[PDB]
């Protein structure tokens, strides 16, 4: 099997690059982010993203699924901004909200132009990159609900 | 609105609503026509097993019947899920590697003879990454028809490492019947067949070390397995339990040439820049029903541990629920509005035709 004429043949081109930055732009979450220097948090909730209020950034329910989204000024530039985005894995999250955090990580990465350095953060293995976003750590029992109807 | 995911394997239909934890059809893949010589479907050929002949309309991931195919696709909304398809945008997946005429006819099905009111077709690795709460990692997908390996970073699909394979589940089910007969048992018709897949799914195994396994078999019945046949005759099967998936570690078992699926995982993160295997190796997914052998995980750490670096940390995911991770992950993105965004409309197709697909689905 070969990639011309194939399925794959429009893997990694500019125009699959161009319809996934225009997809990321359906996304109310995204307005606005990564515009000046900080940590900026969102909890999936019934496949939503939804802002953590910022008087609550650094608590994380063992139930849920996370992104944060640290914004810094590169070495390369004071005056610029570069980005690692973080999902953050709680050790009782459900599927469907460690699957929707890992797909819009990639909205966020596409939404910002590709920029952001991605980052698996799942609970108790957490990156030290990720530890020194807050100088810390609080884990909350609990979370919000599945967004998966159960079949039964 | 309401999305439908429908997972077309090879071997069976895995169907039912983005937002469910799974599906809610699953089925043999198949269109049974008399044994004699009008035809029926999924299940029910499978219940009139005895006078049928069952003929599969995937082989190796690419639709070869395709009017047999949209028996199944009919018989998917309207007798098994009862829905009525133009009221549902449809996911459909494809292993990679498929000529593009394979989604060129897909789509247009869909659109022309089911009316759907938009679509898309996804490729089945992606979403089992996703499904397992990862952006970067390399799928190891082997299902009835195809075993492929797909390694993706940051979510993007690294098109010039896809490995793919035409060994996977049904060559593993032939070949034990073939094997079986060194034992003195007859398995040839299609209806035969199923019954040795029966016994394939309940009996095999992944040994850790096939030559040791396989003196441990010839010196004791410590290995063996009895199996009630519906005639109510036990046979017994003692080394074909492992021998049987061997084939997919040593291909020349039944012929091949090819690479083992620890080789072609190997060979798949070595086309990767040299920075990102780490993260290839440590984030290995098993997916599909064919990587569901006891043994497998553990004989696949075995092997990549042996061609890999001394010093890289190697990592076999298992999930438990796998034979369903592609639908899984599936469901998960069709819940997504923004993924939907993606999906060819019934307008769009109206106005571009098939050609769209290549332009709208990644
Ligand atoms: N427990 C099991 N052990 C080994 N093989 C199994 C087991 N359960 C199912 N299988 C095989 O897995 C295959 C079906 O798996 P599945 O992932 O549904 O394939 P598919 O999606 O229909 N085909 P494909 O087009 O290749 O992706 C058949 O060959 C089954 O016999
Ligand atoms: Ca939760
Ligand atoms: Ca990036
Ligand atoms: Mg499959």
């Amino acid at each position: 099997y070969n990639i011309a004429d194939s399925n794959i043949a429009n893997l990694g081109t500019e125009l699959e690059k161009k319809v996934k930055l225009e997809a990321s732009q359906h996304e109310d979450a995204w307005k606005g982010a990564g515009k000046q220097v900080g940590v900026e948090i969102w909890r999936i909730q019934q496949f939503k993203v939804v802002p953590v209020p910022k008087k609550h950034h650094g608590s994380f329910y063992t139930g849920d699924s996370y992104i944060v989204l640290s914004t810094y000024h590169p070495k390369t530039n004071p005056d610029k901004l570069a980005y690692d985005v973080h999902f953050w894995l709680g050790a009782f999250t459900t599927q469907d909200e460690a699957g929707t955090a890992a797909y819009k990580t990639v909205e966020l990465d596409d939404y910002l132009g590709g920029l952001p350095v991605q980052y698996r953060e799942v609970q108790g293995y957490e990156s030290e990159r990720f530890l020194s976003l807050f100088p810390g750590l609080r884990i909350l029992d609990g979370g919000v609900e599945t967004g998966f109807h159960h079949v039964e | 609105t309401t999305a439908l995911v429908c997972d077309n394997g090879s071997g069976l239909v895995k169907a039912g609503f983005a937002g469910d934890d799974a599906p809610r059809a699953v089925f043999p893949s198949i269109v049974g026509r008399p044994r004699h010589q009008d035809s029926y479907v999924g299940d029910e050929a499978q219940s009139k097993r005895g006078i049928l002949t069952l003929k599969y309309p995937i082989e190796h991931g690419i639709i070869t019947n395709w009017d047999d195919m949209e028996k199944i696709w009919h018989h998917t909304f309207y007798n098994e899920l009862r829905v009525a398809p133009e009221e549902h945008p449809t996911l459909l997946t494809e292993a990679p590697l498929n000529p593009k005429a394979n989604r060129e006819k897909m789509t247009q099905i869909m659109f022309e003879t089911f009316n759907v009111p938009a679509m898309y077709v996804a490729i089945a690795a992606v979403l089992s990454l996703y499904a397992s709460g990862r952006t970067t990692g390399i799928v190891l997908d082997s299902g009835d028809g195809v075993t492929h390996n797909v390694p993706i970073y940051e979510g993007y699909a690294l098109p010039h490492a896809i490995m793919r394979l035409d060994l996977a589940g049904r060559d593993l089910t032939d070949y034990l019947m073939k094997i079986l007969t060194e034992r003195g048992y007859s398995f040839v018709t299609t209806a035969e067949r199923e019954i040795v897949r029966d016994i394939k799914e309940k009996l095999c195994y992944v040994a850790l070390d096939f030559e040791n396994e396989m003196a441990t078999a010839a010196s004791s019945s410590s290995l063996e397995k009895s199996y009630e046949l519906p005639d109510g005759q036990v046979i017994t099967i003692g080394n074909e339990r492992f021998r049987c998936p061997e084939t997919l570690f040593q291909p020349s078992f039944i012929g091949m040439e090819s690479a083992g699926i620890h080789e072609t995982t190997y060979n798949s993160i070595m086309k990767c820049d040299i920075d990102i295997r780490k993260d290839l190796y440590a984030n290995n997914v098993l997916s599909g029903g064919t990587t569901m052998y006891p043994g497998i995980a553990d004989r696949m750490q075995k092997e990549i541990t042996a061609l890999a670096p001394s010093t890289m940390k190697i990592k076999i995911i298992a999930p438990p629920e796998r034979k369903y991770s592609v639908w899984i992950g599936g469901s998960i993105l069709a819940s997504l509005s923004t993924f939907q965004q993606m999906w060819i409309s019934k307008q769009e197709y109206d106005e571009a035709g098939p050609s769209i697909v290549h332009r709208k689905c990644f």
